[PDB]
């Protein structure tokens, strides 16, 4: 309110969480091909056992083991909740992001209360007291 | 204010940022005093938003999307005409196909070649402050050595910048040991280079670079580069003849010659491609490439705001230097900014106290702009050594890396010079006309669960083959083709089929 | 001012007296004795390195 | 009645040759499509500058008269085309309204299907003229389009030209301080103009200092919503302050036992103080004398005393010195006024009015106890090293300046922090709510 | 000269010290460039003008000295940030991006400390002796192409 | 004038290849800066001594 505005974002949290759903509906059911084109549709186990040769496990390996790979997964999921129920101070990058900005503006604002040597912080102090060729130097 | 640009109308509409419309055409607009804001208590509508009154623009429901951006998921566009202004749509929605024994493979493909354009290097620049701040004024120069050392931190500053451009505009182009040059004849297997070789009729730029060449448009010294813009153009002739006669070898030691249809073999084999696909279609890729190239002229040609990312570093010098040049006008509080008239108007004592101003007030503005130029210089560089990476990794190579060479697949990529930037080419495959396929994880024979070696299993419907994950080519499944673990009790979604044995 | 004087073919208007730059620098003058235009050249300066 | 401007009226701002560049300027000129008064003579109005305009090739309207009267009482313009030359002169004229036929001299000087326009403007005494001519067929209504007005004449002569008229087909519209966007071609010619507050497009135009600009959103201006009225809400105090009381006093005390004066709940009127002849200085320090009728106090005080001329210096903020240090210092951000007069004419004696005497911050000390000016105990009695503290001004009826009385009141002012206690004489206001409103609270605006 | 890089680190920020500290000693327009000069010459209302001059001249100084800093501290941010990035690269992997852990095919890298930096010695394939053959893209054998594996 | 290096025809052709037949190992040093002097400055006793 003291000459300070703030201005909205382009995108609306609603329109970054259409992103952040597609991006991730694009890799369940379709591998990186939406990537480097349309989205080629395929079965997710078999999307996994193209991921295990890119990290020389021959993918026998997966299917072999898959109600433990997946139960694996299920149960590591259900732990970041956890995390991040428990933690508030691992976003501890997203907050500074905040404060810095935050403390920024508040010791902008707080400046205005600075003399820097004149008569009074308050510009309409001087400009009622003093006659205008000496609120001039003020 | 919103524009439709004057080329295509005149129509506006105003948008008052964070005003709501119960105050706003009832204030400084329309009904109040109102100095340039001239009135009206509606201009044709009025429509609050999350981002501010808007005033002239026509609310719709229709989500187009977003020609102009205003804020907060809303856009204005000029249509049938009036500007209309609705929240924007991010895109067509896509229920993929999906099911647990359903694939779809590409039949066929398209080459593509994309342009990525960055900038290298600023103006090299620098300034004698003592001229700058007292014209070779005798009292204001005394006055001035009472500040010390300022007015030669300032000419350190700005050297570090002139000497960090050369070294960018080293950096990104001189990757090449020697200057390798072309074969006399052109039997590149059908592929057709001539618009981004050089022209030795010309300086000896490439066709694709004079379109770029073209397309770009006191106490101060401005300095040239290091290296002519005829040397930086030598180094893209010697990158590009490297890469069509050698591949990537010429980048780990010495050029190794290779025929250029049995380079493309290694590019195609490099993502998942089996080599024979390339030399069964050589002469459909090399149509299709030779076609791509051909759009890029037009692209180029068709309108000059393509090199903006070039341009807005030719703007930004620009626009500095004129506003330090315009800020000697400036009084700052002294009875004339033109010293002269200080000295002749006033006694000595009355001429310093008010000739101190005038240094104070540039001493500011030439801190202020060398500042500017010092954060301006690390922004510039962090696209330089972007730029020396994109020439080692896919000029020098081929980039595994997804979307860093180009959308797509990356096969290769040429350089071509551009005034205080480069311009890539990347050439990039693209999978193009999929058909749907049932498809199983194994197969079981003799009881024994066979798996693909390299890529999946597929059927028509009636007969199972193999194929290979990025192009359509189903082939018998045998022992040769597959690998054996384990039986049928333990794989999920597993057929039975014969597979044979030669 | 100081600089180099040189004769020019910036056709000023009857009225006109003398010419500007775009950071508003003069840089041309009419002679008021013999009514032609001189361009005006600031004196060289550089770097002695 | 009246027809459009439209964009006629731009004339070249100066001599200046400028090749193929949108320079911009600030200056009086005829605003875009703006109403025109239309004529078929009338003594007009000048305001600040004018823009006329004609269709002629008969030559009647030979000329113009311009001045505050336009006839005998002043030096006043003539201007004549005779068809000879322009004819100018500036004399004290004895002319009516129509000197012409039936179809002192401080300077003078000697140069439808057509149409002729004009621009006439004084500043600093310089009298200025800019012109055009042109062929037309639409002489029905002023013509659309444009083309730049150039100089004539600029001369020095001094005329406050109030009202004027036409000498025996013509508008007439009036120039006003506006912003410009001017097209200067690769000739030396201006061809185009942009009025700047004409729209939000010419804004846009001059805010990016061209005439076409892309497609986009672009930031002109800043908006604030206005006062709407003003308010004075102040202390509803009836009393008045007892200045009389003050300063026509039957005595003053000595400068080393210095008086003080509280005034509190009353409404003062310094103008009665500021305003008297009687005062040889008023020198206030942290308040401007003019402002203080609008100013308000917690307290006022009114130290006082007489003192000897000469020593007048020592009152003032910070000082030292037997006046300040040893009678009456002022601290160093003094905020009030000294206020005195040479009191000669009440306060001299025959030949000394020995009664009155000379010896920190508001600093008193009452005593005339020997100064032991060393290691002797003086016991009551002067003497080497032992003196009494208190030297006695010779007030007689005829000493010099310096050596003559003066009676001094030092008035300290107690700023706004608790409630209005000493005011200014303002008239509160009744009290406006939910609109904006500039306002004064006790002074605080 | 090619510990350059390393040096110059050293180099900067003793400039930037010494600067600061001769800064000291400019007199801005007052009649002294050292303190007690002027609080022992002068009273206090002719001095608090003086010292004012010498409060504007250093402070002055010292924000162009912080403001240096902390434009040269995100240059130097950068290059912890390149060097973190080749240690996981180079050191803990192999990497196949063309000349980023040193030109040649890499092979591995090992770290070396130094003072204010970070040193790796890349190791690498470079190929050498090459002969010039005859090739072709195929071979037909029973009139079917063949080509190699 | 500065050389930008040696000149090279590579000997192309649709039929002709160049095989490496030896290899050198080859150790390349590489130097990067990571952090600067720690410093602080009182303001306080800085300016007013
Ligand atoms: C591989 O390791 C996992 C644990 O990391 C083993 O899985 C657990 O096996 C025990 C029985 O041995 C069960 O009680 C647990 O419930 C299993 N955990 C899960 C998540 O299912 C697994 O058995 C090991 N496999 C082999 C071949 O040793
Ligand atoms: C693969 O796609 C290409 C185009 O990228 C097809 O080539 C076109 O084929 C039609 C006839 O079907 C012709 O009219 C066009 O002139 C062809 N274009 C080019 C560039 O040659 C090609 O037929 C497709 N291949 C298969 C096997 O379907
Ligand atoms: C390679 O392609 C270029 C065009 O991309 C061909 O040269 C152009 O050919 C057309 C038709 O003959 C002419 O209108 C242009 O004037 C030519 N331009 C130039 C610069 O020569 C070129 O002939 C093709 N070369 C091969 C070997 O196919
Ligand atoms: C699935 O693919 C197989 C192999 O291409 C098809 O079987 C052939 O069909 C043609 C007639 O369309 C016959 O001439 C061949 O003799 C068949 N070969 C064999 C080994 O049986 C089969 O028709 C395809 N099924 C569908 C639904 O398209
Ligand atoms: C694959 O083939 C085997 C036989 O070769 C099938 O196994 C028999 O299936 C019938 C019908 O379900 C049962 O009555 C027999 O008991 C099964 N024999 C054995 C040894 O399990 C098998 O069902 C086929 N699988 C599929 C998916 O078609
Ligand atoms: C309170 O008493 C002290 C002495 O105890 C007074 O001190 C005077 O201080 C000024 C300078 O600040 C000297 O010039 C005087 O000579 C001192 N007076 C004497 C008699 O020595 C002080 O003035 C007293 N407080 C007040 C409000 O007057
Ligand atoms: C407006 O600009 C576009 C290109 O940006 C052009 O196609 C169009 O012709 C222009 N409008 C008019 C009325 O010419
Ligand atoms: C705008 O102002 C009105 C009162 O004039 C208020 O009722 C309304 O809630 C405001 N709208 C918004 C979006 O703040
Ligand atoms: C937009 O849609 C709403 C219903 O969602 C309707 O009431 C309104 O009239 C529509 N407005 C326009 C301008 O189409
Ligand atoms: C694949 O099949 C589904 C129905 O099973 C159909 O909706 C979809 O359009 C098909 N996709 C392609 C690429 O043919
Ligand atoms: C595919 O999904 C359906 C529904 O979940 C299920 O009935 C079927 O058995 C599944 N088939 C395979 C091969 O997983
Ligand atoms: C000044 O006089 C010279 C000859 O004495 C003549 O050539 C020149 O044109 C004259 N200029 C003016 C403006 O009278
Ligand atoms: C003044 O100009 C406006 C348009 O700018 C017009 O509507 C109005 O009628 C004019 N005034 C008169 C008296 O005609
Ligand atoms: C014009 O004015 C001159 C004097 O300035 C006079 O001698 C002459 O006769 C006039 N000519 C006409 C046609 O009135
Ligand atoms: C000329 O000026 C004098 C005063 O300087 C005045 O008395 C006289 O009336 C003026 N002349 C005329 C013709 O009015
Ligand atoms: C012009 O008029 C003002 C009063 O409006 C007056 O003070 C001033 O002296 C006049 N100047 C001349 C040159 O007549
Ligand atoms: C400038 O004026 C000359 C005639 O004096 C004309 O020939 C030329 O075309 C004009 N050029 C421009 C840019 O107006
Ligand atoms: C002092 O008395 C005289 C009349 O004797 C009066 O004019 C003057 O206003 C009085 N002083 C003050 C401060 O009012
Ligand atoms: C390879 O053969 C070409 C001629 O075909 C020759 O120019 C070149 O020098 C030869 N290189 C080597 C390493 O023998
Ligand atoms: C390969 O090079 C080494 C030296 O690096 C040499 O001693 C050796 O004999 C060479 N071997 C062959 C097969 O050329």
């Amino acid at each position: 309110f003291n000459g300070l505005t703030v201005l909205p974002p382009l995108l609306t949290d609603e329109m970054i969480a259409q992103y952040t759903s597609a991006l991730l509906a694009g890799t369940i059911t379709s591998g990186w091909t939406f990537g480097a084109g349309a989205a080629l549709q395929i079965p997710f186990a078999m999307q996994m056992a193209y991921r295990f040769n890119g990290i020389g496990v021959t993918q026998n390996v997966l299917y072999e083991n898959q109600k433990l790979i997946a139960n694996q997964f299920n149960s590591a999921i259900g732990k970041i909740q956890d995390s991040l129920s428990s933690t508030a101070s691992a976003l501890g990058k997203l907050q500074n992001v905040v404060n810095q900005n935050a403390q920024a503006l508040n010791t902008l604002v707080k400046q205005l209360s600075s003399n820097f040597g004149a008569i009074s912080s308050v510009l309409n102090d001087i400009l009622s007291r003093l006659d205008k060729v000496e609120a001039e130097v003020q | 204010v919103i524009t439709p640009g004057t080329n295509t109308s005149n129509q506006v509409a105003v948008l008052y940022q964070g005003v709501n419309c119960t105050e706003v055409p009832v204030a400084i607009h329309a009904d109040q005093l109102t100095p340039t804001w001239r009135v009206y208590s509606t201009g044709s509508n009025v429509f609050q938003t999350r981002a501010g009154c808007l005033i002239g623009a026509e609310h719709v429901n229709n989500s187009y999307e977003c020609d102009i951006p205003i804020g907060a998921g809303i856009c204005a566009s000029y249509q049938t005409q009036s500007i209309i202004a609705y929240t924007m749509s991010l895109g067509a929605e896509n229920s993929v196909a999906y099911s647990n024994n359903s694939i779809a493979i590409p039949t066929n493909f398209t080459i593509s070649v994309t342009t990525e354009i960055l900038p290298v290097s600023m103006t090299k620049t620098s300034v004698d402050c003592t001229m700058y701040i007292c014209g070779d004024s005798t009292e204001c120069s005394n006055l001035l050595l009472q500040y010390g050392s300022f007015c030669t931190q300032l000419n350190r500053a700005l050297t570090g910048i002139a000497v960090e451009q050369d070294k960018n505009t080293q950096e990104v182009f001189a990757q090449v040991k020697q200057i390798y040059k072309t074969p006399p004849i052109k039997d590149f297997g059908g592929f057709n280079f001539s618009q981004i070789l050089p022209d030795p009729s010309k300086s000896k730029r490439s066709f694709i670079e004079d379109l770029l060449f073209n397309k770009v448009t006191n106490g101060l010294t401005v300095l040239p580069p290091l290296l002519t813009d005829e040397m930086i153009a030598q180094y893209t002739s010697a990158l590009l003849a490297g890469t069509i006669t050698s591949g990537w070898t010429f980048g780990a030691g010495a050029a190794l010659q290779i025929p250029f249809a049995m380079q493309m073999a290694y590019r195609f084999n490099g993502i998942g491609v089996t080599q024979n696909v390339l030399y069964e279609n050589q002469k459909l890729i090399a149509n299709q490439f030779n076609s791509a190239i051909g759009k890029i002229q037009d692209s180029l040609s068709s309108t000059a705001s393509a090199l903006g990312k070039l341009q807005n570093v030719v703007n930004q010098n620009a626009q500095a230097l004129n506003t330090l040049v315009k800020q000697l006008s400036s009084n700052f509080g002294a009875i004339s900014s033109v010293l002269n008239d200080i000295l002749s108007r006033l006694d000595k004592v009355e001429a310093e106290v008010q000739i101190d101003r005038l240094i104070t007030g540039r001493l500011q503005s030439l801190q202020t702009y060398v500042t500017q130029q010092l954060i301006r210089a690390a922004e510039i560089r962090a696209s330089a050594n972007l730029a020396a990476t994109k020439m080692s990794e896919c000029v020098l190579g081929q980039s595994k890396r997804v979307d860093f060479c180009g959308k797509g697949y990356h096969l290769m990529s040429f350089p071509q010079s551009a005034p205080h930037g480069v311009v890539f080419l990347h050439v990039t495959y693209v999978p193009a006309q999929e058909k749907n396929f049932t498809t199983a994880p194994a197969i079981c024979h003799d009881g024994k669960a066979h798996f693909p070696r390299e890529g999946v299993f597929v059927s028509n419907g009636t007969h199972w083959f193999v194929t290979q994950r990025n192009f359509y080519e189903p082939q018998i499944i045998t022992t040769d083709n597959t690998f054996v673990s384990g039986n049928c009790d333990v794989v999920i979604g597993i057929v039975n089929n014969t597979v044979y044995d030669p | 001012g100081t600089g180099v004087l040189t004769e020019s073919n910036k056709k000023f208007l009857p009225f006109q007296q003398f010419g500007r730059d775009i950071a508003d620098t003069t840089d041309a003058v009419r002679d008021p004795q013999t009514l032609e235009i001189l361009d005006i050249t600031p004196c060289s300066f550089g770097g002695v390195s | 009645a009246y027809t459009n401007s439209f964009t006629r009226g731009v004339y070249y701002p100066d001599k200046v040759f400028r090749s193929s560049v949108l320079h911009s300027t600030q200056d009086l000129f005829l605003p875009f499509f703006s109403n025109v008064t239309w004529f078929h003579n009338p003594v007009l109005p000048f305001n600040d500058g004018v823009y006329f305009a004609s269709t002629e090739k008969s030559n009647i309207i030979r000329g113009w008269i311009f001045g505050t009267t336009l006839d005998s009482k002043t030096q006043s313009l003539l201007i004549v085309n005779n068809a000879t030359n322009v004819v100018i002169k500036v004399c004290e004229f004895q002319f009516c309204n129509d000197p012409f036929l039936d179809v002192n001299c401080t300077f003078e000087y000697v140069s439808f299907k057509n149409l002729r326009e004009f621009v006439f403007k004084n500043i600093d005494g310089y009298f200025k003229i800019y012109s055009k001519h042109t062929p037309i067929n639409l002489v029905r209504d002023l013509p659309q389009g444009f083309s730049a007005l150039e100089p004539l004449v600029d001369l020095p002569i001094g005329i406050n030209i109030t009202r004027f008229q036409t000498l025996l087909a013509y508008y007439v519209g009036y120039l006003q301080p506006r912003t410009f966007l001017l097209k200067y071609n690769e000739n030396g010619t201006i061809t185009d103009a942009v009025d700047c507050a004409l729209d939000p497009l010419s804004e846009t135009k001059c805010t990016l200092k061209s005439f076409t600009v892309e497609k986009g959103i672009y930031q002109t201006s800043n908006f604030r919503v206005q006062p709407t009225e003003s308010i004075v809400r102040f202390p509803n105090i009836t009393n008045l302050c007892p200045f009389g009381e003050v300063f026509n006093a039957t005595r003053f005390a000595s400068v080393y036992a210095w008086n003080r004066k509280r005034i509190s709940n009353c409404v003062a009127d310094y103008s009665v103080l500021y305003n008297s002849a009687s005062f040889s200085t008023f020198k206030c320090y942290g308040v401007s004398p003019t402002k203080l009728n609008d100013l308000c106090f917690t307290n006022v005080y009114a130290d006082s005393f007489v003192i000897r001329g000469d020593e007048v210096r020592q009152i003032a903020p910070g000082q030292t010195g037997k006046i300040a240090d040893y009678n009456y210092k002022l601290p160093d951000d003094f905020t009030g006024c000294v206020i005195a007069w040479n009191s000669n004419n009440l306060d001299s004696k025959v030949g000394g009015n020995y009664n009155y005497r000379y010896r920190k911050p508001f600093e008193r000390d009452i005593s005339t106890e020997i100064y032991q000016a060393g290691s002797k105990p003086c016991n009551g009695v002067e003497g080497f090293n032992c003196y009494f503290p208190l030297q006695s001004y010779g007030f007689q009826p005829t000493n010099g300046v310096g050596y003559q009385p003066y009676r001094v009141v030092v008035l300290s002012f107690e700023l706004l922090h608790a409630p209005a206690t000493v005011c200014g004489p303002k008239k509160s206001t009744n009290l406006v709510k939910n609109k904006c409103v500039n306002f004064n609270f006790n002074g605080l605006t």
